[PDB]
């Protein structure tokens, strides 16, 4: 082997173990080949990360960084609905890191919390924008057109959801929950048993529309 | 029908354009082929309600009231023996609850027994058996529609044309064969 | 129940007649044909979604890399066949 | 009496539990 | 008071939003 084979983590075997092409008999090798190409563009920029630490602190947290965002921010924009403000309220009966934290904002502010929930949101989804950095960096061409752009422009409107309570109205917080649950796949493949034979079944509305 | 010709019809024009749509026109295939005969598979429930009226109406009749200036006076309804065909579609009236037209049963809780399992069961019926009943056919049209369809496929997209074989094996052992195609099987060269 | 928007017909059963079967046919038409039909390419949707899918997963996980070959009756009859994905079909060796 | 219809005296002891559920399941809706 | 039936004071300041909504979904109509 050569020396800088192993530096090549999970993320790859399972990737290229789902990059399918069956463009005839079987999904053999056009593919690998493709994948290989962009595989080893990828894999020397790693060594490129060697020279900046930071990078490599974020790297084994990124996973969790982007997690424990979602997490936390829901755990917010539900938050919203559940006690309006404006009225002085009581509370109204009516992972070893995070219990901590949600128990210390239990005793927040009855309103102050929820002003510091904002903030580590702005902040939480500005990690999960450097961990998407850490993950890909210097926009290393790619064959892949698709995919550069549709993940940052999902991770430019969760930093966009900061937005809508940075200092900005009530709500949304609930659209922030919606798409999270969205980035969640398998709920994504039932989802998707609803859009693929769906582009033009759109259409078979209005077929009752007019019938 | 707009020459000179009144309104409408236009509508009609709109309609079988979109007809002319294909995809639609397979979606909607998802309902006549295995249809022919499954018309007659409506009038099954039309029937299998069509007693049950009786088998109320015998130890039952409807005793029903309310659910010249205005066509609106006293509601002078109920049933001697025609109405009894009628009233089986305000019978079936929702997919909510069927029967269910005498309200105020006084609490003549035996008759109020007899009442409501009777009614229940024709709601259970004929609410649901039927109900997935009819449908059944509609769903196990896609479920047909698809399933020969890429059976179709395989014979050309999957399988060339004339050798009953499945093709690969052969190929991959052998010369060269990506541009079989071009000569040995090429069906516009037959033409050709 | 659809249509069912006038009420107090006042017994003039023919056209009760008329207003009744149309509407109906129309309940049975639109509700039935096409809910069941609306869905219908939603419920197909989950019939192919599958369907495809153990195909999918039958070329990697039921057959290995690249033979085009169903494995198994070669692989019983001879040498010791469990091995061969190490070193004759392994993909990330190609790339290595 | 004259009708059928009085001032709706219901209400359930613990026998008529297991009769509602149909009115309880009176609907799709 | 006597009876639990008054004049229906409802109408949903923010919260009663989140209730209204299965009786939004109330039916299969």
């Amino acid at each position: 082997v050569p020396s800088i084979c192993e530096f090549l983590t999970k993320e790859s075997k399972l990737r290229i173990y789902y990059t399918t092409e069956r463009d005839e008999q079987g999904s053999k090798i056009n593919d690998f080949f493709l994948r290989s190409e962009d595989l080893f563009n990828e894999m020397n920029w790693q060594k490129k990360l060697r020279a900046q630490p930071v990078l490599y602190w974020c790297a084994r947290n990124m996973s969790f960084w982007s997690s424990i965002s979602f997490n936390l921010a829901v755990l917010m924009n539900l938050l919203v609905a559940f006690f309006y403000p404006f009225k002085g309220v009581r509370g109204g009966t009516l992972a070893l890191i995070a219990s901590t934290i949600l128990r210390l904002i239990f005793s927040v502010g009855l309103q102050p919390t929820l002003f510091l929930l904002g903030a580590f949101n702005v902040c939480n989804k500005i990690i999960f924008l450097m961990s998407f950095v850490g993950n890909c960096g210097t926009f290393t061409r790619g064959y892949r057109a698709m995919v550069l752009d549709v993940e940052f422009l999902y991770h430019l409107l969760y930093l966009l959801i900061c937005a809508m309570g940075l200092f900005v109205h009530e709500f949304f917080y609930s659209l922030l929950l919606f798409d999270l649950v969205y980035r969640e796949e398998t709920l994504l493949n039932v989802i998707k048993s609803v859009t693929r034979n769906g582009r033009p079944i759109i259409l078979t509305a209005a077929l009752a529309l007019i019938l | 029908m707009g020459l000179f010709v009144h309104e409408f019809f236009y509508s009609l024009l709109l309609f079988d354009l979109v007809y002319r749509e294909e995809t639609l026109l397979n979606v909607i295939k998802s309902v006549t082929r295995n249809g022919r005969p499954i018309i007659l598979t409506a009038a099954l429930a039309l029937i299998l309600v069509y007693l049950f009226s009786i088998v109320g109406y015998l130890f039952f009749k409807d005793d029903f009231i309310l659910e010249e200036t205005e066509q609106d006076k006293e509601h002078t309804c109920e049933t001697l023996l025609m109405c009894i065909v009628t009233v089986l579609s305000h019978g079936l009236r929702s997919g909510g609850g069927v029967g269910d037209v005498l309200r105020k049963p006084s609490k003549e809780e035996p008759l109020f027994a007899a009442r409501v399992i009777y009614d229940l069961l024709f709601f259970f019926m004929v609410i649901i058996i039927v109900l997935n009943l009819i449908f059944g056919v509609i769903i196990d049209t896609f479920a047909d529609l698809r399933s020969e369809k890429q059976k179709k496929e395989e014979i050309l997209k999957t399988t060339c044309f004339i050798c009953g074989l499945e093709r690969d094996k052969f190929d991959n052992k052998t010369v060269t064969f990506e541009e079989h195609i071009k000569e040995e099987h090429n069906m516009w060269h037959y033409l050709c």
